[PDB]
């Protein structure tokens, strides 16, 4: 019950509120894959030690000759890591007076406007968590902003794999692109043990997916099968799997032993530049399609871990040298009786430890 | 870093190269140098009489192989030692030679075979 | 215009005490938020000693 439009002596009626919540996306959040690696110190070193091996040259027995090895490679890395700080406020004056929105005549309170501006900070933060995620995904830890933190690439001395599907020329091998990719893993790992390269996310955007399933090649074979998995991928829902952030199934397809996932997540950040989660720095020719490919959790297995996530202490008065944390939140009132300050931290690094797995693919040719 | 990467650098060469030498109560084929000015030697580098690094056109001159790491702002050795010492005689190094900018390595093994320094293949 | 204090009945004196930092003192405020009105200005009527 609250007063009509045009007249303050009558009255209407205010059934109800509507809401319109952003979009959010948490894909990488949620695949598991950076696992928690608290710190107590602001930087982390890492240790690099590697070997290499080559053929014995034949040698004559009555000349006693030999051959030697090299010895080993040992290197050490620092890392920095990214602080994020937030501060919001709440006033007397945008409480006295205002009116709940919703609701007739009752009046907003405290605890709901400190309620959605913490709701609205953990949001945020968890957003620019999955963009840094992705960011690390990609190789190149680069802020919102677009200052550069922690080139993977540069830092273990390796260079970027790239692979072009060339998905627009009806007579491209998407056979030989797959067994590319997959193979490019068990070489370049190195880790000493064996390496199966099926085990491997391949993320795309929706043009990439779009080519990709229409493809004369791929729908022509899919078309002569008669196996539920055929049916399906045909004339069926192409949505299984998903709890993305805001679709509850998201988009994969099952072509040789590795699947490709549609990812829509994209954010914009102040300057309103929209960051689109799965695309590449520099590419933007619209009809090109991009994708990213990171090998999966048990690929080397949990002992031979790449992807993992750092948090170190705020600088306050008593958290020093203490482990890190997801993100930390204060109540400071003002003097006064004036309002009451929020601030929120958390200093983080997401990093891969073997940029090299990490494989970038197109659907253009070279 | 501003530059995005941060390389606190590479280990120092092992004093692992010498395969085989005459080995005496005194040592044979090792001499020991006076460090020359603010100069940083490493295991494998070329030195000439006097202690200074082989220079180009200077091949000919090849006195010893230096087998020690030498600090020049600590003015000792990575073992706490006050002097460098290098392989002048007969003795069988590896490949691995820290060699100065312009000098041509065959000359340098030709000067150090003459007085009895062999080199093994090292893959 | 405190907090705590907004969207509450008016009293007719807010007395305030706060600490300054340190302990250098006690800061007293008082406030308050009136205006007297009569319904009937009509019954208000002005008498002077002078002619017309």
């Amino acid at each position: 019950l609250t007063n009509s439009e045009k007249s303050r002596f009558f009255l209407a009626d205010l059934t109800g509120e509507v809401q319109s919540i952003p979009n959010t996306y948490g894909y990488i959040s949620g695949l598991g894959l950076f696992r928690s690696a608290p710190q107590t110190q602001t930087t982390f070193l890492m240790d690099l030690t590697d070997w290499d091996i080559s053929l014995l040259d034949a040698v004559d027995r009555t000349s006693r000759k030999a051959e030697t090895s090299a010895p080993e490679r040992v290197r050490q890395i620092s890392f920095p890591m990214m602080y994020f700080k937030e501060v919001e406020s709440i006033t007397p004056d945008e409480i006295q007076g205002v009116r709940q929105p919703g609701t007739a005549n009752e009046l907003t309170t405290e605890a709901v406007v400190r309620a959605k501006k913490l709701m609205k900070i953990r949001t945020k933060f968890d957003i620019t968590r999955e963009f840094l995620f992705m960011q690390a995904l990609k190789g190149k830890v680069i802020d919102a902003n677009g200052v550069l933190y922690a080139d993977l690439y540069k830092q273990f001395d390796v260079t970027k794999k790239t692979i072009y599907f060339d998905l627009d020329n009806p007579n491209s091998d998407i056979d030989a692109h797959i067994e590319d990719l997959r193979m490019h893993m068990e070489d370049e790992a190195k880790t000493g043990t064996v390496i199966n390269g099926e085990e491997i996310h391949i993320v795309v955007d929706r043009t990439f997916f779009s080519k990709l399933i229409k493809h004369p090649k791929i729908r022509d074979a899919y078309l002569a099968q008669q196996t539920p998995l055929a049916w399906q991928q045909i004339t069926g829902s192409l949505r299984t799997g998903g709890t993305d952030g805001v679709q509850a199934h998201m988009n994969r397809f099952y072509y040789g032993g590795v699947v490709f996932v549609q990812y829509n997540g994209k954010f914009k950040d102040k300057r309103g530049k929209t960051h689109t989660l799965v695309s590449i720095d520099g590419v933007s020719d619209t009809n090109v399609g991009v994708g990213h490919a990171f090998p999966n959790v048990a690929m080397l297995g949990e002992a031979n871990n790449i992807f993992e996530v750092a948090y170190a202490p705020c600088p306050k008065m008593g958290y020093a040298n203490t482990l890190g944390q997801e993100l930390y939140v204060f109540e400071y009132e003002k003097d006064r009786d004036e309002g009451i300050d929020f601030e929120a931290h958390s200093y983080m690094l997401p990093y891969c430890t073997r940029p090299q797995l990490l494989v970038d693919v197109r659907s253009d040719a070279e | 870093a501003y530059q995005g990467f941060t390389k606190l650098g590479e280990r120092e060469p092992l004093n692992d190269i010498i395969l085989w030498e005459e080995i005496t109560p005194t040592g044979h084929s090792r001499k020991e140098y006076a460090p020359v000015a603010s100069t940083e030697y490493r295991v494998g580098e070329v030195l000439k009489a006097d202690g200074s690094k082989v220079a180009a056109g200077q091949e000919a001159q090849a006195d010893s192989v230096c087998i020690v790491n030498f600090y020049a702002d600590l003015q000792l050795s990575y073992h706490g030692q006050l002097k460098v010492v290098g392989i002048y005689r007969d003795a069988e190094l590896k490949d691995l030679l820290k060699l100065e900018s312009g000098v041509d390595a065959a000359a340098v093994k030709s000067a150090l075979k003459a007085k009895g320094i062999d080199f093994v293949p090292t893959g």
